[PDB]
């Protein structure tokens, strides 16, 4: 293997690898504000009860 | 490097072969031609001409013009300008 | 956070907008859902009787 | 306010109109929604009675 | 007044089609919801009974 | 009439058929909308009762 | 027939399907019209009772 | 007959796929037109009582 | 100006010029067959009358 | 038979999954509309009664 | 003018020409089976009875 | 500036706005045409009656 | 299996994804089929009465 | 002419006709299973009875 | 598991986000049959009558 | 910085800005006709009313 | 004939026949679970009782 | 690294960066109008009330 | 054989059984999880009950 080889992307291992940091951060921060926008649902819609 | 939201780690590192979370093998590998798991054979080799399963002939030669099977003519010869059906002028040329 | 490499080999001009598109028009597809096949989302925006 | 470098993978070209356009498309889906689902929205566009 | 140097990275060709033809769409879109949630718009096309 | 610039920057054979194409469509639209919502012009295809 | 200088700008190949094709959809259009709006057209194919 | 040079400006890799291709897409509609707008086309199929 | 100028299309001015006459001619026969097809459906319709 | 050499000017590449794919839709368009127009062949699904 | 002249989609005037044979005689029999389809219809089916 | 620069669409400044007359006069022949039809349709139907 | 040779003159990568593509599709047809043309189906997902 | 010539397709004349021979072999083995099915639907299903 | 050598005539860059678009496709579309053709399901939203 | 930089869409800034005015001044346009449009339906339609 | 002509498409007869192996395979194995899951339809479902 | 590097979309990092500063205010802009909208719509619509 | 021949695709032989494990893990780690999902089903819906 080569890290410095550039794939048919153009993107470098070491690229890709820092650009799904931003990929996973985003999912993260998407499922925090999705589990809030649950847990009002549940106090607040007859969902559950 | 990025400092992201969300505490960390963000990736997980690889210095080698792929590591399944779902265990081993992944893959099976191919020491040469592949072997079907439907038994065999896979495919019929053609040796030449294409043997037809539907008898023959498959196709009609073709020597020199088309030859049509609704009649003839088929087509109307162009000379010069274009012959207008509609009468004329058929354009106000700036 | 395995999968980092997948943009070595998909173009993050491609992916990337597919992705963000693809899970906004998903929670499009579940907020129809549930308006649809409740009667307390629909009252919800009704409010006042 | 940290995503500033998408734009060096994702084409502004491509993404821009994406964004524009999918931000006016969700808009669109709200306002149809809410006045399928209400009676004083078309009610308001009635007016008089 | 100013996103004038939008079209240095959004091409012209591209962006002021997809501008005037989503206004026409929107319009288009905004009428027919109107005549299809009130009473008088279909009825002025229809006048006299 | 001030606008005779645009076919620099917007390709004539790509403007000139979304023109023509969409003052058609919008046409057809218009048509399908007074047919729908009223009743002299679906009377006025069927004629003698 | 002053319009004979629109091939200069737009592509045969493009325009000669369309202008064809977009006739034969207008044409389709207007029979579905008018069999939907109408009671002697379904009833001419429907001939003897 | 004296259209034969068409293929001298239309492509026929797409002017002959687009043919055959409507040619039967209108031949479908027709069907579908008069399947849904006669009894005697569903009773055919139907058979036997 | 140029005659010989080979316009974006690859056609020259009095090749586009020939080539509309078709278009125009073709027109005109559509235009033909279409005030048949209105004088037969006058003549068995209950249209206009 | 005598068409064989419509490949000459069609790509195969093009035209054969044309074929086999608008062969395959014909197929699933005449089971939709005998299974819809008919009383036996949703009947013969539901089997015992 | 120059018969040998290769045209924009690579076929000359001879070419285009014999390659039109083929679209008029399929057109052709295409009509003769569809002639026969409105016969067998018209001695069938209760459409002009 | 420069009247002889070829724009990327290939037009220059002088061949736009040439051909912007045509789409300019176009669109009054439509609105006149236009006119006409709303004129007929307003002595004939009962809008506006 | 004598058509092992199709892949010489249709593309592998539009040819599989397209047949895989096309099989699944089918599948997806033929279930929503036999649950809207069946009662047995439905029930099954219902389950208990 | 030339029978080496090389179409724009890429296939000779002689390559064009060989692959029409499956085009045509698969037609008729479409064929003969279609001729099949219409048998066993003549015989189990009320068409035609 | 014997497959992994069709990513050498499918391109990952197309391959990848069609099978991750399709399998998330094939999910939605489940949902909405189990909740379209079952009454818990839409019963278990509504939650406390 | 460079004034003089053709940027990817081959605009300059000084470019760009000068075709962003059509932009904004035909927004103003689009704006003004819009107005008097609201006050029309305002003054003949039930809204507000 | 040449055994190692490469073909449009890039791969060889031998290429292009050893792929068709996983066709047919996939084909026959995919024939095989669908035959598994018509005798389970037959054993619980009413169909064929 | 390079601050200079031109990536696959030909802006540099402090040319993306630069554009997101128009994406973020936009937001900030689009926010701040549609939190206003949401006021008025809380004072004259029966939401929340 | 060569493991060094690039393919179309840019990938050799070794880097697309490579890419294949992360395809196989992701569908067995989708599998695992959908299981679940089932078994959850299963006790708390009506389903198989
Ligand atoms: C504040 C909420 C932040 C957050 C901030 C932090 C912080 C701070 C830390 C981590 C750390 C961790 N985070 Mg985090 N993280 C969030 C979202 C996630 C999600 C997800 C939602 O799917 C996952 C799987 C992870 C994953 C992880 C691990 C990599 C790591 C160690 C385990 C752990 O759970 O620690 C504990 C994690 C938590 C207590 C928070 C988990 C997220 C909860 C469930 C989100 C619900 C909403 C929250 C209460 C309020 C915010 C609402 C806003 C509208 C967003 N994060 C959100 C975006 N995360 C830790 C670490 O090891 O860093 C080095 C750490 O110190
Ligand atoms: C814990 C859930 C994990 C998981 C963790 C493991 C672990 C841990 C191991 C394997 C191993 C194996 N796994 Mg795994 N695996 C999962 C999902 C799958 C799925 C699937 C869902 O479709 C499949 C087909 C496989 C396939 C396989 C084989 C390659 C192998 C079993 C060989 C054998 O005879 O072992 C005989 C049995 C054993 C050695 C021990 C028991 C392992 C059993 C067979 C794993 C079954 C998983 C089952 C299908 C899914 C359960 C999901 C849960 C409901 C959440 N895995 C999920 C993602 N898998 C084993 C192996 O050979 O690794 C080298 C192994 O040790
Ligand atoms: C175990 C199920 C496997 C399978 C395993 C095998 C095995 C094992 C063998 C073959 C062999 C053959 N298979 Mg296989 N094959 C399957 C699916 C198929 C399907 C299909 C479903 O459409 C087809 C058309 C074929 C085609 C063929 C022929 C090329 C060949 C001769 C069969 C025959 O009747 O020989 C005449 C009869 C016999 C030789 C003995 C009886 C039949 C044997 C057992 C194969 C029957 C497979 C049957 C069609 C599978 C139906 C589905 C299952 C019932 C679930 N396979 C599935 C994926 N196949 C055979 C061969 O010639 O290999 C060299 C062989 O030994
Ligand atoms: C077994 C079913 C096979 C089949 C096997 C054969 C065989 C075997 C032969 C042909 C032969 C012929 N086939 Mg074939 N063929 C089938 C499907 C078709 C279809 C179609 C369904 O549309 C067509 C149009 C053809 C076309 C033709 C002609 C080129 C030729 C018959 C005329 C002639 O000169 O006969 C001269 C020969 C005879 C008169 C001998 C008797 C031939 C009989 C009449 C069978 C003809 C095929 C018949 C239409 C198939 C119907 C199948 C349905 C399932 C019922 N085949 C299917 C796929 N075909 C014949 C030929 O010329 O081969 C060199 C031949 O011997
Ligand atoms: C057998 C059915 C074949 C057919 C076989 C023939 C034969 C055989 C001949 C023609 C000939 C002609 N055909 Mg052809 N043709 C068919 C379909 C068509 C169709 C169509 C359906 O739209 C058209 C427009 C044509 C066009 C024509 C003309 C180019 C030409 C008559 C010139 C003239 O003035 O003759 C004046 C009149 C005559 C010479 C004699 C009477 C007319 C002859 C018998 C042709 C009538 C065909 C008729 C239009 C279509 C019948 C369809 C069936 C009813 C299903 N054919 C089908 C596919 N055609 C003729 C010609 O000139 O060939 C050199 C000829 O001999
Ligand atoms: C037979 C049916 C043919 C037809 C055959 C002819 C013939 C024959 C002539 C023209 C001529 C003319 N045609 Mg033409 N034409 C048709 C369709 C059209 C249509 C249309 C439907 O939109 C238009 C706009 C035109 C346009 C014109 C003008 C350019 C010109 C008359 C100007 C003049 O000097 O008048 C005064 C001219 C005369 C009094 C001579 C006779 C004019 C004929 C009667 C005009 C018929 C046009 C009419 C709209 C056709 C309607 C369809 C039929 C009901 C089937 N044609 C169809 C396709 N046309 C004429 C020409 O070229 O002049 C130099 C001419 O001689
Ligand atoms: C309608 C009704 C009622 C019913 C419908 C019934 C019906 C028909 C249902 C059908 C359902 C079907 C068929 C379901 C099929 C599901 C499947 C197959 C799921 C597959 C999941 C695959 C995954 C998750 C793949 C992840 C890949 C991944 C992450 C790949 C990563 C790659 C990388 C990192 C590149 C590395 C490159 C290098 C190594 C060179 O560096
Ligand atoms: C229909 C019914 C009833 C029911 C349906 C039920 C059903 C099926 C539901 C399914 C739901 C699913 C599956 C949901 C999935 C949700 C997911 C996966 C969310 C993912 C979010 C991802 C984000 C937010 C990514 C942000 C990326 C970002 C910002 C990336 C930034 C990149 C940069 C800056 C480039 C840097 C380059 C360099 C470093 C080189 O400079
Ligand atoms: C839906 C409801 C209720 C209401 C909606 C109502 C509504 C709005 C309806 C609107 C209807 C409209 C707008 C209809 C318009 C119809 C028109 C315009 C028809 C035009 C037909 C044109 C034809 C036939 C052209 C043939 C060209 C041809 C054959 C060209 C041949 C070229 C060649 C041979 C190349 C030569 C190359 C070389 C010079 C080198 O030789
Ligand atoms: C919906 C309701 C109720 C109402 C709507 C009613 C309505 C509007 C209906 C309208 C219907 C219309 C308009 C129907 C029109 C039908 C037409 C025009 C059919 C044409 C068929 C043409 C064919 C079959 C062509 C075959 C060509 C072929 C085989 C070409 C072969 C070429 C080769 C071999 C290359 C040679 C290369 C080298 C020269 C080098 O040898
Ligand atoms: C649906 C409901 C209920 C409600 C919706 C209501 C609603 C919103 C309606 C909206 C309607 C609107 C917006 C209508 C707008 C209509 C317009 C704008 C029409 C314009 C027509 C333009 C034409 C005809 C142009 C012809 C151009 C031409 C022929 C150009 C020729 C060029 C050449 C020859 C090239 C020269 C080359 C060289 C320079 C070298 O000589």
């Amino acid at each position: 293997d080569d890290p410095n080889k550039v794939w048919p992307t153009g993107l470098t291992i070491a690229e890709s690898e820092e650009l799904h940091k931003h990929v996973i951060d985003g999912t993260r921060i998407f499922g925090a504000i999705a589990i809030v926008a649950h847990f009002l649902a549940y106090v607040y819609s007859p969902w559950l009860h | 490097e990025y400092k992201g939201h969300s505490g960390h780690p963000l990736i997980l590192k690889q210095e080698g072969e792929y590591k399944g979370y779902s265990g081993e093998p992944l893959i099976l590998k191919q020491e040469g031609e592949y072997k079907g798991y439907s038994g065999t054979p896979l495919i019929l080799e053609q040796k030449g001409e294409y043997q037809s399963f539907s008898g023959t002939p498959l196709i009609l030669k073709q020597e020199g013009e088309y030859r049509g099977f609704s009649g003839a003519p088929l087509i109307l010869k162009q000379d010069g300008e274009y012959k207008s059906f509609s009468g004329y002028p058929l354009l106000l040329n700036i | 956070m395995n999968q980092g490499r997948i943009w070595t080999v998909v173009n993050p001009g491609v992916g990337l907008p597919l992705l963000l598109g693809s899970v906004t028009v998903i929670a499009i597809l579940v907020h129809y859902a549930v308006l649809s096949n409740t009667t307390w989302f629909p009252k919800y925006w009704n409010g006042a009787t």
